[PDB]
């Protein structure tokens, strides 16, 4: 018939697919990520964690150029001391599991890159906005 | 600031139609109540009619010497008041101001004035 | 071209392992029975229908059930909800009077024991004035003589006056669906043959775990998670004598264990409000409560874990078992409860065997205790009161807590011993399968596209 | 409908002088009445709202006083741009009416 | 005492009011939703009830295209089998509670259309944007 | 044109029925009064100012007060902090001592009772060696005969030992503004003709509800919340013999209740640091405590009752009242409390008469108990202590409860009987106005406009 | 060299200094305010009050036309009526606190000023996009 | 040009006054000590390394320490959390027994007087009908004559019965960092010259404070927090004779207290697991309790302050000192802990001087005392329990919490005298570096630009 259960996954479903795969469906990872008197306080301090832990990176991506867009571009280059890899291996061979173990050491740098990326273009804008 | 502008004021012979406008800057235009007042060659006040502002209510308001007679309104997209005159007299001859009120219970005064247009009745 | 640039990527599927307090989903059928009636049941959340299975196609992941935590949760939490289910009931201090005991009427023979005593003695009424003389019986592990005459006391007067527990609850096993919050998904290992340790090459993520329903058995572990196709044994490093073997077998075991007494209660008042629930007569005779497993498949499944023990060592090795050579009363018997009664059997007719490489039933004599000590602590006990009428249960035994026999010699017999310990290995037992991950959105990786001004 | 009437219709006073203008209710209007000043060649001002409010932009030299019937607006330094034609406007009751002023002249 | 203060329309003003007069002000429903030791968790308990359903609306404000603008046209059409009815009614004859109940079948049909022509039209930037 | 666009409106004005939460808003002036010496003036939220009630034109609204919600949150938090506001105060157990009772020294009339017995007794003192003997005085409703000579106990001594009342603490009612929390609205229905259920055509949105006095009366309501211009009755379905009819009643019925005997306390010490206060001698003389009510009032608001019955039951009914055939002591009785003291009256020479369709007071004589089992609860007592000098106090009789007399005949008459029963009917007399809808924002609307790329 | 220790300042480093360099870093202030059994519950209403203070500030940004952008322009002329002062001292002569103490009074009328001047620009905006 | 336009600007350093809940950091070395020891080492937060003392340079700011809060609320949860760790401990009530009490056998001078008594009493053993009888020691402060023969009974057994204390848990101060939570800064103080008031011009941003150590000491603050160049006195008004001057001196000065008792330790069974333990013999010889200090340095340090102080109060001004004339005896006295005991020492040996603009050691006969009540609240008091062996403790007095006299002449003399009084003044001497504000960012300027649509 229309309409089937095969290609049309569910939460973490891609989890082992290729990064061309992985982000056809990001939203679904992203949107349950909220919703879903001594036994109510592990309920109080894993709703206050729940949403600390989405408010810290809201708020670490709120302060780059992405507020809600979920993929984006920037401006600083990617310095091949980071990966290494070549670009038609790294959307189709490798995992994002295997990803994250493969630039963990080069985080913080490149969170790093992040802030100054975009308040130097946030202030050439004002540069540019100041004189009219 | 608060700005506000008369026009239309002339010479009308008694009996005949006017309608008088007032173009209003610096403040949320139809949340005020908005007034019409004249002012005589005496130098007497006279108040002429009130349209209440959207917050308001609405309504118009005159006093009875000019009641059934005189005719205030706006439209507040454009932020003008109007003052639709019928039956002249020529007592109504006066200088007539554009007056906004102010905000909440301590506001039913008028705030601001226009400068005034002219109306001569003869 | 090679100018490649950062980008960023929003909810993404990676996950790393954490630890976070998880919660209840008590079932919704058992919501019926009004205001805790088990512990548990009012207070955490009723459960989801379809919880949502979900596989994870091309996935290994490195699990463990050893080093796991959030067994160490539940255990904590147990232990602090079953002193919540303690709080409101009575504690029972103005009980620690001088008895005065004799033999029970019964037909003493000189093979049997008097397990029961008389115990007369004098207790305050509600009256402050006045002080009733009562009388009711008490097991043999439970008085201690104070030392021509005859005069006991209550064993636990010494060091820990502990309560009485009220008989609106219930000591029944209820399911528990243990969930994850937001942000953390639940690996549930789905392979059939899964040891310990090691890589699990089929997963899947879930939201809530199936009904675990919380017992407490030392040996003979009961009434859950039976295996798939074979016997699975799984282990701490197998060469050690320190770590226990949980056997989990395949095809459950059916036990009957009873208690054919009558014992009829009675309500004698303590103070305003605080009654107290002795044993009154016990109509009938006097008999021992037992167990009953069915020989037949008892010794085909110690000739099925024999079989997989010779997997680990080797062939041609005389495995043999023994009974438990010491320790104290909860460790050398198979300690358990039944319909709110705590029965102390004697496994020793059970683990009696030795297995070369070439209809009747077994009746485990048990014997009960009124308070009780569970978990060990340091100031507490627990006066079970007594239940009217003959008291029956049947339950399934699934799996083992074996022990080997540290031997330092080049022999071939491994003489096994059973040996309950700590309790967490019971839900071991069950949360093998299941670990916890924190999902890690915000990924990054870089193409060709740069942030336009 | 409530008349006001003010006095004095015209006071000359000394500028750097302090004065007091009368408004009087035909009928209480609790504190409704309020005081404009128009100089000569000008539209008025409002200088006091609601008997005693002062105004945005208003110097501090006008004050308000009074209650029910009885209103008085004082100008404790006289300056010379102060001197013009003196309304008091009530707002209790429909008709709204006005006071007949008071001239201060130089 | 006449009544002629400018008195601007307060919190849920036109709440019976159609279409055309309930979306001029939609700020005022919009800023009353987050500002306005056992009664102090009954305090702790609506805080903690408040902050995850504001959060929940402004993320699936937030996982459209619509981040913050409040306001916001998509590019679905729409179906006649969800309203039936006609434009030039459904902005001065009915109202919004008249709308809730008008259309909460057709509800999560709508929801679930709207992250898959967000996220499509999202790649679709991703696909102008990676050529150059 | 026709392609129509699903175009998204957040901040948008509809709302939805729920229940969540609501918490206090104590009035701030009586936060002067320094660390609760009425319960919940320190624990909840000092109020506002003028509270934003804004009218909603062009609004109807079907309001609800028998499936209603939020009037048992009341009940339940006014419950919690009750026992909030009796957990620091002392226990009572020790006074639980056989005693030994005669009568008071008194002109002992046949027609007067003895209304008060002197039961000394022996107690322990502060010392755990000595025990004075120390008498009081005690009403005849809280001392029962164990069974020459006359020896009592008291009757709760049985099966609740209760605790001693603080007198720092006092009984009077504050007002309460109930107020929402963020994302929820308080509805309140301006119609000046309101029964029940049915919509409302003149709501109004308020944040926090105008101060309710928790009072605690069985029949009779107290001190609250007048109607506008008629009598207004609403009930549930008034062919129904089950539910009661809260008559609301537009002009006040003043009550004068007083305790014309001077009763000094004492305070007999316990142990260590446990006072117990116990009332000594009465000075004066031993007269009946009574309430007044004028007669024409009263049958002037009968005779505005039997207009607005006959308006649910037609004419030509014959309507007479009656003295709530049966029940306990606190509910066939005008139950309540005057100044920290609970007064038992004797409704029976006010709901007796007849109506057909063609100066002085009178008098209720009370009677006081000082154990209390307000709300019914199974393991608890409350022995309010005795208070100083003669008591005296004055209130507004507001809204009866009655109950009709479940015929099943083609009678005319309709023997009315009040009654009491649930206490939250009582604040269903004050929870009509307000019912808590749930602001839903976002909602979504076509129009001819498309996101553009 | 390249890097020293005497201009690259920390937390709050500018915080006594002028307005053109305060304003050149202040994401260092902004980034550093959510991450860094009784004696829990004060754990647990520190958490949800500084989740609510940051909430409440990423609110009245959020119903302006600055979704994250941390300095925008806007449309409202400045009344010298507010602060009367010169343009060429007010971003290097005087400082924040003194600012704050400056235009204290100010506040809510600007804050009323910002909404109508979002919302009016807004639905001219809807009005603009619905004739094309 | 003069179209000057609204631009905000968001995370903009300003900050306010402000007062909100603070917490724990302790360090994270004393966590290696299992399960609070010591009173909150569990319970509050592990701390961090490094904390950020970053300086702000061109800030000056108007501190306090006299209108501070922060100061009031450290002293509220060290109320509680030692209100919390005496909740577990067991509860003393069937200690208030009539006692009967000798003298101790001793070499009896006339000159020292006899601090122990014998008292040899009654008291109920575990079992409910038995009763032992027992002695034990008891210092002369805590018994009362109840009034031939001499027979007294506990001081707190009338209107306070007491806890003992789990000999688990310390009396000993750890340092403790309290922290702000994020966006909140907390200011510090780097002023070496900052009296009371005034504006600090050099001051420096942290998150948590560095390690403070709550102490109990009256007079002669301890073992915290001494000054960098001068001895800095600091009050209120200087002109007020109600307002304590907290002088803080610069180099500490050793005092010696010890304890010569052996003091030999016993436990007496007062039921089911309630230990209890008072002193039994003491071995060796009965002598007193000093304390040491060095008397070049206490006169050295007098001649410091009493120059610091003739710059408040001119030349030529005959500083005298004086004994705090009266008071109680926990004020009177230098009250102070020990190693788990309490000295009541007597600084009149040291408060009696006199000066004019122009190696020995000082032994400080002090005495001890069981029962505490410590903070003088109505109910309370804390039988501390006995310590094995000699007692003997080194520490350093840090500052002086003294009060002048209030003269109304036109004299010279100043009689200072010593008075702690309320416990926060130590805490003032502690918490006057560090303010509380509150980041406050999203500034507003305008400038010449304007959003383009
Ligand atoms: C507790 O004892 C009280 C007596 O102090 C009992 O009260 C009465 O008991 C007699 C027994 O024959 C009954 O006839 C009465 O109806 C009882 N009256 C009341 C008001 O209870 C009481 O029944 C005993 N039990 C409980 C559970 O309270
Ligand atoms: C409780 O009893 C104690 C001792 O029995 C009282 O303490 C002293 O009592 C005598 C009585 O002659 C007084 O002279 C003293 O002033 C009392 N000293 C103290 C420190 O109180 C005590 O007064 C009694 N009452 C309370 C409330 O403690």
């Amino acid at each position: 018939a229309v309409g089937i259960g095969a290609v049309f996954l569910g939460f973490l479903g891609a989890a082992g697919s290729t990064m061309g795969a992985a982000s056809m469906t990001l939203t679904v990872q992203a949107r349950n990520l909220l919703s879903g008197t001594v036994w109510g306080i592990k309920q109080l301090q894993a709703r206050v964690l729940a949403v600390e832990r989405y408010l810290r990176d809201q708020q670490l991506l709120g302060i780059w150029g992405c507020s809600g867009k979920l993929i984006c571009c920037t401006n600083v280059p990617w310095n091949s001391s980071w990966s290494n890899r070549n670009l038609s291996e790294i959307w189709d061979n490798m995992t994002w599991l295997q990803w994250d173990k493969e630039i963990s050491n080069y985080t913080q740098i490149i969170y790093g890159l992040l802030e100054e990326s975009q308040n130097q273009q946030e202030k050439n804008e004002q540069d540019l906005l100041a004189l009219d | 600031e608060v700005m506000l502008v008369e026009s239309g004021g002339g010479l009308v012979k008694p009996g005949g139609s006017l309608k008088l406008s007032c173009e209003a800057s610096g403040f949320s235009f139809g949340f005020y109540s908005l007034s019409w007042v004249r002012q005589t060659p005496e130098k007497r006040l006279e108040w002429v009619a009130t349209i209440a502002g959207s917050g308001v209510g609405g309504q118009t308001y005159y006093p009875d010497s000019v009641k059934g007679r005189f005719t205030i309104s706006r439209d507040n997209a454009k932020n003008t008041l109007y003052l639709q005159m019928s039956s002249l007299r020529s007592e109504d001859t006066a200088v007539f101001y554009c007056a906004r009120h102010g905000e909440g219970k301590y506001g039913s005064n008028f705030a601001y004035w226009g400068q005034g247009t002219t109306l001569t009745v003869s | 071209a090679e100018n490649l640039w950062v980008t960023v990527y929003y909810g993404v599927p990676v996950w790393k392992d954490a630890e976070t307090t998880l919660f209840c989903a008590s079932d919704a059928k058992a919501y019926e029975t009004e205001k805790h009636n088990v512990w548990a049941t009012h207070a955490c959340v009723p459960t989801d229908p379809n919880p949502q299975e979900i596989h994870l196609e091309n996935v290994t992941e490195e699990f463990n059930m050893w080093k796991n935590n959030m067994v160490e949760q539940m255990h904590t939490d147990i232990i602090s909800l079953w002193d919540q289910s303690l709080k409101p009931c009575v504690k029972l201090t103005p009980l620690c009077v001088t008895l005065q005991c004799t033999n029970v009427t019964n037909n003493i023979t000189d093979d049997m024991r008097g397990e029961l005593k008389n115990c007369s003695f004098n207790m305050t009424t509600e009256l402050r004035d006045k002080k009733q003389k009562v009388y009711s019986l008490f097991y043999r592990l439970d008085v201690v003589q104070i030392n021509s005459n005859k005069e006991y006391r209550l064993i636990n007067c010494n060091t820990s006056a502990c309560t009485q527990a009220c008989p609106k609850v219930s000591f029944e096993p209820i399911p528990i669906h243990y969930c994850a919050p937001a942000g953390f998904a639940i690996l549930k290992c789905k392979d059939k043959k899964f040891n310990g340790t090691g890589p699990c090459p089929s997963v899947s993520t879930v939201q809530c775990t199936h009904g675990i329903k919380p017992v407490v058995s030392t040996q003979l572990l009961l009434n859950g998670s039976l295996a798939e196709e074979e016997v699975m044994i799984r282990s701490e490093n197998i060469t050690n004598n320190a770590k226990n073997i949980l056997v989990q077998f395949n095809t459950p075991v059916q036990i009957n264990c009873t208690r054919p007494n009558n014992n009829t209660r009675k309500s004698i008042r303590i103070g305003p409000g605080q009654a107290f629930y002795a044993t009154g007569d016990i109509i009938g005779d006097i008999r021992q409560a037992h167990c009953n497993v069915s020989k037949a498949t008892w010794n085909e499944t110690l000739g099925k874990v024999v079989k997989q023990l010779r997997k680990h060592f080797g062939n041609n090795t005389i495995i043999r078992f023994a009974n438990s050579s010491g320790g104290d009363l909860e460790v050398t018997t198979h300690s358990f409860n039944c319909g709110g009664e705590f029965f102390y059997c004697n496994t020793s007719g059970l683990f009696n065997s030795t297995w070369i490489s070439n209809n009747d039933s077994i009746t485990l004599p048990c014997r009960i205790k009124q308070i009780i000590n569970m978990w060990q602590r340091i100031g507490q006990c627990m006066y079970a009161p007594p239940i009217q009428g003959v008291i029956r249960c049947v339950s399934n035994i699934t799996g083992l807590i074996l022990t080997r026999d540290g031997g330092s010699t080049n022999s071939t017999t491994e003489t096994f011993r059973p040996g309950g310990g700590d309790m967490r290995d019971n839900w071991r037992s069950e949360l093998y399968k299941y670990k916890v991950v924190k999902i890690e959105p915000l990924g990054v990786a870089p193409t060709r596209c740069k942030r336009r001004v | 409908d409530v008349v006001l009437t003010q006095s004095p219709a015209t006071l000359s006073v000394t500028p750097g002088d302090s004065v007091s203008l009368s408004c009087r209710a035909s009928q209480t209007i609790s504190d409704n009445l309020h005081w404009y000043l128009q100089k000569s060649h000008e539209s008025p001002r409002l200088l006091i709202k609601y008997s005693s409010q002062s105004i945005s932009g208003i110097p501090s030299r006008f004050s308000g006083s009074g209650s029910g019937t009885d209103f008085t607006l004082n100008i404790n330094s006289v300056e010379t741009e102060d001197f013009g034609m003196y309304f008091c406007q009530q707002t209790n009751s429909w008709p709204l009416t006005f006071g007949a002023g008071t001239k201060l002249e130089l």
